[PDB]
DNA sequence: ATCAGTCCGACGACGCATCTGCACTACGAGG
DNA sequence: GTCGGACTGAT
DNA sequence: CCTCGTAGTGCAGATGCGTC
C-alpha cells in the first residue's frame, strides 16, 4: 500500500557489487530488518523469484523470448524488428531494453485530454498484478496477457526497468542463494548464530519458505521446534558426494555397511492423510495429473496410516524382466492420453526408506529403524520391489555384486552410511549416501 | 499498349491462380495474338499445370509484342484472397513498379489496386503432350475429391481397370482393399469406352490434382490410356482452360 | 431493476469489442442511459458504449447498480443462444447478481460480484479533419485486405477520396472513391496523413454488423476515432492512437 | 452375417461418438441381437450397445455365435469417411471387417479382425429411487450449454423432481427442469444428491442422430443411469458413476 | 607456501504442450 | 544433471 | 431450390516449459 518498488531496485542495484558472501548477508539481514511486515513472504517469493512454490501444483507462466520482445516492441512504440535485432547482437534483454526508456518514451493515450496523477510503484500492486496475469488462460489468451505485461512493463522507470526481465525469465542475477537468505534471518532475527538451526529444521519440514518466515515475523523464533513433519508440504530426498570405488567405503564405514543398488528414475515423494493423495517430483512439483495410476498402489501395498515415503519412477519391459532407459520413459509422462501407453509403460515404486509413518517425528533415528520399518509394511508382489539388501565379506565379494550389476545392467552400487548420527537429514550433501560413477 | 487484359469472373480469375499455387510458388504468364498462355511443371515432372485462355474471355486486349512476366506467388496470394462479387472486374495493365492487379467489386462499391514487382521476359510456344487416350469421359466434381479422400487412407497406389467397359477401381494394400465401381452414368454425367487397361498412378498427386477443382462448376473432361499420362479437362466457367497429366512412373 | 432485452445477439458484440481490449470494467447503470466506459491498461485504447434505456422490453432503473464480470466468463456462457431468445437479470444485494437465461428452458445464473477500481477519463472536445461515412461492412474488406501481410496501416486524408493503405513489402492501397460505392458524406477539412497499430485495428472489427454507416473522425494531430450508430442513435466510441510517434 | 443399415449417418455417429470411452470392442452376433458392452480403461463408466433384429432392413443371419472385435481408430476414421444418408451395408468374414456403402454409387472397405475378449459386465439391478423421462434436443442443449465452467456437477433432485444445478466459486450454474417447463411428463421421486464429473457426461452427448427420446435413473452415492434409447427397440446405455 | 570440502548457477537441445491462424463445412435464414 | 568452477577454512 | 454466413472444426504453424 504505502510501500514502493523503489526501494528493493535500489537495494538489488546494491546487490551485484559485492562477491564476498560474509558481506552481503548482512546487507540482506539489515535489509529484511528494515521491511516491512504483511508484505514480507511477498518480498521473499520475489527474492528467489516465484510468484508461488510449486508444490501447489499451479499451472507455469508462458511468457517466454519472442512475446517478451514483441510485447517490448509495443511498450516502446518501437519496432520489433529492430529489438530482435538488438536482443541477437546483446545477449541481456533487460539492456536491451534499459536503452529505449529514456531517450524516447510512449505517448499513449492518457495525457493528451490532461490528467496528472501517478505515482512510483509499488511491489504489493505488482505482484498482484503479476499473480492475475500467471494463469488467465482463457481462449482469447495471448493478446490480453502480453498487452498487460507490456503495460506494467510501461509503468515503470527506466532504472528499474531491467530486473524485471530477468523477473520473468526465470532466475535472478544476482546471486543470491536459499541458504544465504535462511542465515540471513537467522542472523538478523536470532541475533545469535544458535538461530540457524532452528530455520534449518523449519525448511527441512515444509517445502514452503513464506509461511515459515511470515511465522517467524509473527511471534519470534520458538514454537518451531515440536512442528511435527507433517503430510502436506513435500520434503525433499537429501543429497550425496560422487566418488569412485576404492577401498575407502569399508575403511569409512568402520564396519558392515549396508550394501544398496543405484537406481534410476525420477524420484517420489508421497503424502497421503488417509483421504487424498498429494505425489511431488524431485523436484517440487505434483506430477499426480501425469501419473494417475501411481496414486493407487499406494493404497494397497501400504497398510497403515498417513505414510511418507520415498520412491523412483523407472519403465519396466512389458515381454519379461529387463529395464528400459530414461529416454524412452520420457515420453510417457507429457500426456494427458494414459490410457494407451501407461499400461505398456510398467514402472514400479520401488521403496528404499519410510520416513513419517507413526504421527509424530520420524526422521531423527538411525539406518536400521526405517530399514526394517519398509521390510514389513510391504503386499507380496513384483509390482513393487524393495531394497535388494544383500550383504557381502570383502571387496572381491563387493566387487562380485558390481559385476552381477553389470552383466544385468543399470547404473550400478550405491551405499549408504550407517550410524548413531548418521541419519537421513535434508540439506547439504553428506557422507550419509554415496553414489558411484565411472566411465 | 503492352498490357491490357480484363476478365469478367474474380473467382475464376483466383481459382485459377490457386490451382497454379497448389504445384509451385512461381508463375508463369505468357501473352502473344493466341491471348494469354501458361505453364507450370513439377520438378520430378508428375503433374502438369497449364493455363490456356480463349481470347473471347478478355473484355479487352491490346499488346505491343509478345512478352511474359517473371510472376511470383510468395504473398500476392493472401492479399488477393479478399476477391469477391462473383463475377467482379479484374484487370491488368503494365507500370514500371512492375505489375498493377485492378479488382472492383460492386457488392459494397470498393476498388482493390495492388501492386507487384515482376519484370518482363520471354514467350514459349504452346506446350502440350500429344497421344490418343482412347478411354475418356466428363464426370462430376465432387467424385474426384471423393476418390481422393477415400483412396489416401488405404496406401499410395491408384490402379483402375474399366474392363468390359465396367470401371472398377482398387488401389490401397492387400488388406485395407478399396472396391468402388462407375457404371454408364449412374453417378457420372457422360462416359465413353474405347480400351479395356489398368492405370497404376500415383493417388498423392491425384488428391493434389483434384484440390484445384473447387469453384470450376462445369463437369471436367477425363481421359487416360493404357499406364499412359492421364488426361483431365476443365472448362472455366468464365474461360479459360487448365488439363491435367499425371506422369506415370512405369511398372514400379 | 430487472432487464430484459429481447435480444441476445447484440449483446454479443458490445461483449466481443469489450472482451479484450480491457479485462474488466464497470456497468455505470444511470437512471437515463446504460454508462459503460471501459479504459484499457495498455493506455493504447479507449471504447465506450452508451445505450438508451429502451431496448429492453420496457425495463426500468432504480438504483446505481455495479456488476462486475470476468470477460471471458462473461462471454463464456452469453454464446448460448442461436435462435431468437431473450435473458433476463436482476438483483437484489449488492453482492450477488442474477443472470437468467430464458426462451428455452429457463437457465438462471448467479454470478460473483468482483471490484475494479479506475479513474475517470476526461471527456473528449477533440475536433478532426476527416468525417467519411463509407459502408460498414466495407470496413471489413479493406483492413482483411490489407493488415493481412503487413503490421502497420497508414491513412492519407486526400480530396475526394479516403487513402488507407501499407507500404513496405507492397502497397496495398484500396479506396472508398464517392462514385462508385464508396462515401456518403465526408467533410475534407485539411490533407491529413496517420499511422495505426495493426492490431488495434483488428480487434475493434467484429462488432460491424449492427450499424451500416460508420463515421471515422480522424486527422493529423489526431488520434483515430470512430462510433457506430445502434438503435436509438447508440453511441459506441472507440478510440486509438497513432502508431510510431 | 449381412448388414444393410438404413442410417449410415446416426449408426456411425454412435459408434464414433462411442469410440471416445473405450480403446477396444467386441461384437457378439446371435440370433436377435448383436451386443457391444464394452469396460472403460478408468473403470469408471461401463457401457453396453445393444441392436435389434429391425434395426438394418435386409439383414442376414448367417451363425449364431459370430463373435468379432476391431480397432477403434480404423473403423472411426473410416466411417467419419461417409457421405449422406446412403443405404450402407455390411457382411461379415472370419477373419476380417468387410465394409461396402451403396450410395449415389458402390463403395467398399476392407479391415481385419483383431483377436480380443474380456466380458466383464457389472451387473447394476439398483435401486435407484428417481425415473423421468425428457426429450434427446433438450438434453443435449442443456447438457452443453453449461459445460465450459469447470468440473463440478451435482445433480440434485426433489420429489418428483429433476433438477441440474453446476456450482464454481466465481458463479454458478441453476437449470429449472419441471415438468410445466420443459421436462416432459413421468416424474416421480424423491429429495436426493450426488455429482458427476464435468466431461465425463459432456462428452456423451453426441447421441442426437439415432435418437426418439431419453430416461434418467439415478440416486445418492449410487452409479447414474443414461439410457440413450434407439429407434425400434434399440438402446445404448452409459453407466457413470459418482464421484 | 600449499590441500578438502563446498556453494551455485550456465547448457542449450530440445518432445510435446497450447494458442493462433486459417481454410473448409454442415446447417440455419430468408428470397 | 552436470561439470565446472569459484569460495571457505587449514599446517 | 438458391443464395449467403457463421459458428464450429480440423490442420498446419508458431513459441515456450522442464529435463538434464
Ligand atoms: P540420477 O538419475 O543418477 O539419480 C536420480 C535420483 O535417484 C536416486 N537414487 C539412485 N540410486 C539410489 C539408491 N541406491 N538409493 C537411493 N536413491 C537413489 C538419487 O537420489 C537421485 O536423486
Ligand atoms: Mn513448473
Ligand atoms: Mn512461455
Ligand atoms: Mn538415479
Ligand atoms: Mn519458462
Amino acid at each position: 500500500s504505502h510501500m514502493e518498488f523503489k526501494v528493493i531496485a535500489e537495494y538489488f542495484d546494491k546487490l551485484e557489487k559485492i562477491s564476498s558472501r560474509l558481506q552481503l548477508t548482512a546487507l540482506l539481514a539489515d535489509l529484511l530488518s528494515k521491511s516491512d511486515k504483511t508484505i514480507i513472504d511477498k518480498v521473499v517469493y520475489i527474492i528467489q523469484g516465484k510468484l508461488w512454490p510449486d508444490f501447489l501444483g499451479y499451472p507455469e507462466l508462458g511468457i517466454g523470448e519472442k512475446f517478451l520482445i514483441k510485447a517490448i516492441s509495443i511498450a516502446t512504440n518501437t519496432d520489433e524488428n529492430s529489438v530482435e535485432n538488438l536482443y541477437k547482437t546483446i545477449g541481456d534483454l533487460g539492456e536491451v531494453a534499459r536503452r529505449l526508456k529514456s531517450k524516447q518514451q510512449s505517448t499513449g493515450i492518457l495525457g493528451f485530454l490532461g490528467t496528472t496523477s501517478k505515482e512510483s510503484l509499488t511491489v504489493d500492486e505488482v505482484y498482484s498484478t503479476l499473480s492475475k496475469v500467471a494463469l488467465t488462460t482463457g481462449e482469447g489468451s495471448r493478446d490480453l496477457k502480453i498487452r498487460l505485461l507490456a503495460g506494467l512493463l510501461k509503468k515503470a522507470d527506466p532504472l528499474e526497468a531491467k530486473f524485471l526481465v530477468r523477473f520473468v525469465e526465470g532466475r535472478l542475477r544476482v546471486g543470491i542463494g536459499d541458504a544465504t537468505v535462511l542465515d540471513a534471518m537467522a542472523i538478523a532475527f536470532g541475533g545469535g548464530q544458535s538461530a540457524s538451526e532452528i530455520i534449518e529444521r523449519a525448511y527441512n519440514l515444509r517445502a514452503d519458505l513464506g509461511n515459515i518466515a511470515k511465522i517467524i515475523v509473527e511471534k519470534g523464533i520458538e514454537a518451531l521446534k515440536t512442528l511435527k513433519p507433517q503430510v502436506g508440504i513435500p520434503i525433499r530426498p537429501m543429497l550425496a558426494e560422487r566418488l569412485s570405488n576404492p577401498e575407502e567405503i569399508l575403511k569409512k564405514m568402520g564396519g558392515n555397511a549396508i550394501v544398496d543398488y543405484k537406481y534410476d528414475g525420477e524420484r517420489a515423494q508421497i503424502h497421503k492423510k488417509e483421504d487424498k493423495i498429494f505425489i511431488f517430483s524431485r523436484r517440487l512439483e505434483n506430477i499426480t495429473s501425469q501419473y494417475p495410476d501411481v496414486v493407487d498402489y499406494v493404497s494397497k501395498y501400504i497398510e497403515g496410516k498417513e505414510f511418507i515415503i520415498e520412491g523412483e519412477i523407472v519403465a519396466i519391459d512389458p515381454e519379461s524382466g529387463e529395464m528400459r532407459p530414461f529416454q524412452e520413459l520420457m515420453h510417457r509422462k507429457r500426456k494427458s492420453d494414459i490410457y494407451e501407453a501407461i499400461k505398456e509403460y510398467p514402472v514400479n515404486v520401488f521403496l528404499f526408506d519410510l520416513m513419517y509413518y507413526e504421527d509424530v517425528d520420524y526422521t531423527t533415528k538411525p539406518l536400521e529403524a526405517r530399514r526394517k520399518l519398509l521390510e514389513s509394511i510391504v503386499k507380496p508382489n513384483d509390482y513393487v520391489k524393495i531394497a535388494h539388501h544383500i550383504q557381502a565379506n570383502n571387496v572381491e565379494d563387493l566387487k562380485s555384486f558390481f559385476y552381477r550389476a553389470i552383466s544385468e545392467g543399470g547404473e550400478g552400487v550405491m551405499v549408504k552410511a550407517i550410524g548413531k548420527d548418521a541419519i537421513y537429514q535434508a540439506g547439504a550433501r553428506g557422507w550419509l549416501w554415496i553414489k558411484l560413477k565411472r566411465d | 499498349m503492352a498490357f491490357k487484359i480484363v476478365y469478367p469472373n474474380a473467382k475464376d480469375f483466383f481459382s485459377f491462380i490457386n490451382s497454379i499455387t497448389n504445384v509451385t510458388d512461381s508463375i508463369i504468364l505468357n501473352f502473344t495474338e493466341d491471348g494469354i498462355f501458361s505453364r507450370h511443371l513439377t520438378e520430378d515432372k508428375v503433374l502438369m499445370a497449364i493455363m490456356r485462355i480463349p481470347k473471347d474471355v478478355l473484355s479487352e486486349y491490346s499488346i505491343d509484342s509478345p512478352t511474359s512476366v517473371k510472376l511470383d506467388v510468395s504473398s500476392v496470394k493472401k492479399i488477393l484472397s479478399k476477391a469477391s462479387s462473383k463475377k467482379a472486374t479484374i484487370e491488368l495493365t503494365e507500370t514500371d513498379s512492375g505489375l498493377k492487379i485492378i479488382i472492383r467489386d460492386e457488392k459494397s462499391g470498393a476498388k482493390s489496386t495492388i501492386y507487384i514487382k515482376a519484370e518482363k521476359g520471354q514467350v514459349e510456344q504452346l506446350t502440350e503432350p500429344k497421344v490418343n487416350l482412347a478411354v475418356n469421359f466428363t464426370t462430376d466434381e465432387s467424385v474426384l475429391n471423393v476418390i481422393a479422400a477415400d483412396v489416401t487412407l488405404v496406401g499410395e497406389e491408384m490402379r483402375i481397370s474399366t474392363e468390359e467397359d465396367k470401371i472398377k477401381i482398387e488401389a490401397g494394400e492387400e488388406g485395407k482393399r478399396y472396391v468402388a465401381f462407375l457404371m454408364k452414368d449412374k453417378p457420372l454425367k457422360e462416359l465413353s469406352i474405347d480400351t479395356s487397361a489398368s492405370s497404376s498412378y500415383s493417388a498423392e498427386m491425384f488428391k493434389d490434382a483434384v484440390k484445384g477443382l473447387r469453384g470450376f462448376s462445369a463437369p471436367t473432361m477425363v481421359s487416360f490410356g493404357e499406364n499412359l499420362p492421364m488426361k483431365i479437362d476443365v472448362e472455366a466457367v468464365s474461360g479459360g482452360h487448365m488439363i491435367f497429366w499425371i506422369a506415370p512412373r512405369l511398372l514400379e | 431493476m430487472k432487464v430484459v432485452y429481447d435480444d441476445v445477439r447484440v449483446l454479443k458484440d458490445i461483449i466481443q469489442a469489450l472482451a479484450r481490449l480491457v479485462d474488466e470494467a464497470v456497468l455505470k447503470f444511470k437512471q437515463d442511459s446504460v454508462e459503460l466506459v471501459a479504459l484499457d491498461r495498455a493506455h493504447i485504447s479507449l471504447i465506450s458504449v452508451n445505450l438508451p434505456r429502451e431496448m429492453f422490453k420496457e425495463y426500468d432503473v432504480n438504483d446505481e447498480f455495479k456488476f462486475g464480470f470476468n470477460t471471458q466468463y462473461l462471454m463464456k456462457i452469453l454464446k448460448v443462444a442461436k435462435r431468437k431468445e431473450a435473458i433476463e437479470i436482476a438483483s437484489e444485494s449488492p453482492d450477488s447478481v442474477i443472470i437468467n437465461i430464458i426462451g428455452s428452458t429457463n437457465r438462471e445464473f448467479n454470478v460473483r460480484n468482483l471490484e475494479v477500481s479506475e479513474q475517470e477519463i476526461p471527456e473528449i472536445n477533440l475536433q478532426f479533419d476527416i468525417s467519411a461515412t463509407i459502408s460498414s461492412d466495407g470496413f471489413k474488406s479493406a483492413i482483411s485486405e490489407v493488415s493481412t501481410v503487413t503490421d502497420n496501416v497508414v491513412v492519407e486524408g486526400h480530396e475526394d477520396r479516403i487513402l488507407i493503405k501499407a507500404e513496405g513489402e507492397s502497397e496495398v492501397e484500396v479506396e472508398f472513391s464517392k462514385d462508385t460505392g464508396g462515401l456518403q458524406d465526408l467533410e475534407f477539412s485539411k490533407e491529413s496523413k496517420n499511422s495505426y497499430s495493426a492490431e488495434y485495428l483488428d480487434d475493434v472489427l467484429s462488432l460491424t454488423k449492427l450499424s451500416d454507416y460508420v463515421k471515422i473522425s480522424f486527422g493529423n494531430q489526431k488520434p483515430l476515432q470512430l462510433f457506430f450508430n445502434m438503435e436509438g442513435g447508440g453511441k459506441v466510441t472507440y478510440l486509438l492512437a497513432p502508431k510510431v510517434l | 452375417m449381412k448388414a444393410k443399415v438404413i442410417d449410415a449417418v446416426s449408426f456411425s455417429y454412435i459408434l464414433r461418438t462411442v469410440g471416445d470411452f473405450l480403446s477396444e470392442a467386441n461384437f457378439i452376433v446371435t440370433k436377435e441381437g448383436i451386443r457391444v458392452s464394452g469396460i472403460d480403461p478408468s473403470r469408471v463408466v461401463f457401457l453396453d450397445i445393444f441392436l435389434p433384429s429391425s434395426y438394418f432392413e435386409g439383414f442376414e443371419v448367417s451363425q449364431e455365435k459370430e463373435i468379432i472385435g476391431f480397432k477403434l481408430e480404423d473403423v472411426n476414421d473410416i466411417l467419419k469417411r461417409v457421405l449422406k444418408d446412403d443405404t450402407l451395408i455390411l457382411s461379415s468374414n472370419e477373419s476380417k471387417l468387410t465394409l461396402t456403402f451403396d450410395g449415389e454409387f458402390t463403395r467398399s472397405f476392407e479391415l481385419p479382425l483383431i483377436q480380443v475378449e474380456s466380458t466383464q459386465p457389472p451387473s447394476v439391478n439398483l435401486e435407484f429411487p428417481f425415473k423421468a423421462q425428457l426429450l434427446t434436443i433438450t438434453f443435449a442443449d442443456i447438457i452443453d450449454e453449461l459445460s465450459d465452467l469447470g468440473e463440478v456437477l451435482n445433480i440434485h433432485s426433489k420429489e418428483n423432481k429433476l433438477y441440474f444445478e453446476v456450482i464454481g466459486d466465481l458463479s454458478t450454474a441453476k437449470v429449472e427442469l419441471s415438468t410445466d417447463n420443459g421436462t416432459l411428463l413421468e416424474a416421480s421421486g424423491a429429495d436426493v444428491s450426488s455429482s458427476y464429473g464435468m466431461e465425463y457426461v459432456a462428452n456423451t452427448t453426441k447421441m442426437r442422430r439415432a435418437s426418439d427420446s431419453m430416461e434418467l435413473y439415478f440416486g445418492s452415492q449410487i452409479p447414474l443411469k443414461l439410457r440413450f434409447k434407439l429407434p425400434q427397440e434399440g438402446y445404448g446405455d452409459f453407466y457413470i458413476a459418482p464421484r
